[PDB]
RNA sequence: GCUCGCCGGAAGACCAAGGGUUCCUGUCCAACGUUAAUCGGGGCAGGGUGAGUCGACCCCUAAGGCGAGGCCGAAAGGCGUAGUCGAUGGGAAACAGGUUAAUAUUCCUGUACUUGGUGUUACUGCGAAGGGGGGACGGAGAAGGCUAUGUUGGCCGGGCGACGGUUGUCCCGGUUUAAGCGUGUAGGCUGGUUUUCCAGGCAAAUCCGGAAAAUCAAGGCUGAGGCGUGAUGACGAGGCACUACGGUGCUGAAGCAACAAAUGCCCUGCUUCCAGGAAAAGCCUCUAAGCAUCAGGUAACAUCAAAUCGUACCCCAAACCGACACGGUGGUCAGGUAGAGAAUACCAAGGCGCUUGAGAGAACUCGGGUGAAGGAACUAGGCAAAAUGGUGCCGUAACUUCGGGAGAAGGCACGCUGAUAUGUAGGUGAGGUCCCUCGCGGAUGGAGCUGAAAUCAGUCGAAGAUACCAGCUGGCUGCAACUGUUUAUUAAAAACACAGCACUGUGCAAACACGAAAGUGGACGUAUACGGUGUGACGCCUCCCGGUGCCGGAAGGUUAAUU
RNA sequence: AGGACCGAACCGACUAAUGAAAAAUUAGCGGAUGACUUGUGGCUGGGGGUGAAAGGCCAAUCAAACCGGGAGAUAGCU
């Protein structure tokens, strides 16, 4: 049965990736309440 | 011609087909073309603005000439050419000093005929000249609003416009819908009707024709619930209210004109 | 032209395994460890001069490092550039 | 190690994606492995991924994204021009053999190619953000030419049979060879060459386009395969020396022909249809500003250059997605016998026996086999089983929209041997002989090879479409015309859609829809079009305006802000 | 020629019996040149999308997704 995670590293970048965070405002607050909380993996970002 | 073609298939019983045999047998003139990608009916924002749009066969852009400003050169039509992209058919047509358009086909055109656009062209049928030189109760299509603006009205397959009477600056057209609308007079316009007039007599025949023509199917609102469209819902078969759009205006006869602007133009409404 | 200082800092290493011990006494080609950002070209004109021998070509390739587990904690050896070095016919290294 | 068994259009081989050392070697067996474990995709240590030509990177663009200015917006921000990104598409170049415990078109051996510089001598119009060409394109169908590959014969090597026979029309094995370079064929496309002029190609153009005129019928482009070379080489069945029983070193015959033949190539071709079928760069070409006897261009020759990153291993799976050593997962490769076949059966190459076993041979459960007599009496219901099942030929009703119905129904033949015919009809096609504008040519010729289908005669069986495979059929009737779609995971239908019909709106800055807007779709469409609603192939058809809606009217009544 | 026929791949899911499986199995079943199917990438966002329409689907969640916050909502109830 196909199962919901197709992964694919491009997709996951574009979409999760940090460039795409920084991006737009509400990632760059996503991105700052990581940090914020102490995240050792603030992105998807290998 | 139309042809009625024969039942070896359900799907195939119902269909006609309408051939033109004079048609291009072959690759369209290639320097006029250029790229026409599929919207799906979705604007910028990426909703769906139009329903029952969607996919359908790729299809080029010819550059169709509907300005026709090549004034004093005699033209001589090449060929007839398909063009997926409207009812009518269009003509490459070669122009004294080289150049090549493509035309609306008008009803008599064929390969060989000439044609002339100008103030002095001869009135006769694909030449164009501008409405105040065009005789009164002549028959034209592919006609401007505004003057170097390019037709506008009559463009369809077998569409045509009749000039009832010029009056000063203006002139009065009975459009095809029967509305009656004063224009500029130096506006331009066609001699003729326009092509392909039988269009009208092909019957698609099958769901898969639609869909070939980039229609995708319509479902009725009654068919719906609530929720969805204002005819949804009913235990079984229920209608009980006025018929509207899915945004809940009323379908069968409400007008809808509002534009204050060129009413002035407009000398009488269709009926 | 490669600034001798930075040549100084390309060699990390000689590379001593059985595969490398058979590459120098065949095919005349020395393995060595080299610095990660160190180029072909760069590694070869570094042979040439810190062990003054003719070079005909250098393959490089970038070895990954392992994941090992010291106790209960992970952690990743680095990862460093290989260079198989093709020396001239006749070339004899110390 | 020897037997047995299973897969073999896969349960084999190679990739992408995804994983990220799982690869190889040594070592250990606490835990992990549904048991044991000396084993492991487990632990620990070490080793392993070599590129100018493969891929990425790079040049070019699609959908789309971002977007200087800009337009719009309380703010945040939205849209979008110039641009710039974005492959899943376009764009230069490598093949064969050998080698590692583990990499290889990457190492080695041989034989190649590419496109840049730089320098050269030789020549002499070069030059783009611009013009033109090209790239550049659909579906289906049909062949014909080919090859991959396979079969047989020939050849070469070996063999002479654990049991009757087996020196022959006997048995086993092998019989392979690339890119590149030369040749330019089967075939496809197109008339060429020169001259003159011209409101066209944002300017110019010697280019393209268009007009004329002259002259010759061959000109060019494309093109699989074959042939030659590459190759006195490599590889080569197996023989022979050493042996850490893993292997290493030497050596090495023949290496031909015919037939058959793809879904692969010629073919981005041809024919045809309507639903009318990317873009841009690379590439070719034209000039402009320019420069002007310099640069630049093309000409060979020399030299330098090709960086960087990936390369292990799994990849229909025990390594990816499924919590698991548990169903899903795109591409490429496609042997033999039978067969229409990529179905099916048995096999090859190769890979496996699914990580608990041993007994026993109660009930009951599961999955199968057979069953006297009856044959739907079962049951809500013939559910399920049983049955039918192929090719050829004969034959086939109502009704019908004249296409169908129809494989209607129902029947007959079917194996093997011999003869017709020491293998026919056909297919292929060598020598020889003739022609020739000479070649991969054309005629004639028929050797050899292959080879159905039929008829007649005989013959065995209970049975010849013998296994696997492989329609049950007919009659009346409701619904829906039909092919389609649907409740992912209790509903596949009479529900939705449908072609068709009707009403209604909409004159283009269209109606409408998404958007505080800008704008976008509608549509690069224009009433033979687009939107909305209902109905729903086809046939015959299809009173009431009082109520509520809508449309039109505006004489009077009433009536806001305002005053 | 065909939204033509029989039929593997491929797509589905009508009947049947039966955790390895949070929807599978085997045996049969439908389509199989098209309104087909499929890979890669892209776009549509929550009273919003998409919907051949079933209130279907939108990450095992849908008559209003998930995450965090108002928030110790309120609970004449247990």
């Amino acid at each position: 049965m196909k199962r919901t995670f197709q992964p694919s590293v491009l997709k996951r970048n574009r979409s999760h990736g940090f460039r795409a965070r920084m991006a737009t405002k509400n990632g760059r607050q996503v991105l700052a309440r990581r940090r914020a909380k102490g995240r050792a993996r603030l992105t998807v970002s290998k | 011609a139309v042809v009625k073609c024969k039942p070896t298939s359900p799907g195939r019983r119902h269909v006609v087909k309408v051939v033109n045999p004079e048609l291009h047998k072959g690759k369209p003139f290639a320097p006029l073309l250029e790229k026409n990608s599929k919207s799906g009916g979705r604007n910028n924002n990426g909703r769906i603005t139009t329903r029952h749009i969607g996919g359908g066969h790729k299809q080029a852009y010819r550059i169709v000439d509907f300005k026709r400003n090549k004034d004093g050169i005699p033209a001589v039509v090449e060929r007839l050419e398909y063009d997926p992209n409207r009812s009518a058919n269009i003509a490459l047509v070669l122009y004294k000093d080289g150049e090549r358009r493509y035309i609306l086909a008008p009803k008599g055109l064929k390969a060989g005929d000439q044609i002339q656009s100008g103030v002095d062209a001869a009135i006769k049928p694909g030449n164009t000249l501008p409405m105040r030189n065009i005789p009164v109760g002549s028959t034209v299509h592919n006609v401007e609003m505004k003057p170097g603006k390019g037709g506008q009205l009559a463009r369809s397959a077998g569409t045509y416009v009749q000039i009832v009477a010029r009056d000063g600056a203006y002139v009065t057209l009975r459009l095809r819908s029967g509305e009656m609308r004063k224009v500029e007079a130096d506006c331009r316009a066609t001699l003729g009707e326009v092509g392909n007039a039988e269009h009208m007599l092909r019957v698609l025949g099958k769901a898969g024709a639609a869909r070939w023509r980039g229609v995708r199917p319509t479902v009725r609102g009654t068919a719906m619930n609530p929720v969805d469209h204002p005819h949804g819902g009913g235990e079984g078969r229920n209608f009980g209210k006025h018929p509207v759009t899915p945004w809940g205006v009323q379908t069968k006869g409400k007008k809808t004109r509002s534009n204050k602007r060129t009413d002035k133009f407009i000398v009488r409404r269709r009926s | 032209m490669i600034r001798e200082e930075r040549l100084l800092k390309v060699l990390r290493a000689p590379h001593v395994s059985e595969k490398a011990s058979t590459a120098m006494e065949k095919s005349n080609t020395i393995v060595l460890k080299v610095a990660k950002d160190a180029t072909k070209a760069e590694i070869k004109a570094a042979v040439q001069k810190l062990f003054e021998v003719e070079v005909e070509v250098v393959n490089t390739l970038v070895v990954k490092g392992k994941v090992k587990r010291h106790g209960q904690r992970i952690g990743r050896r680095s990862d460093w550039k290989k260079a198989y070095v093709t020396l001239k016919e006749g070339q004899n290294l110390d």
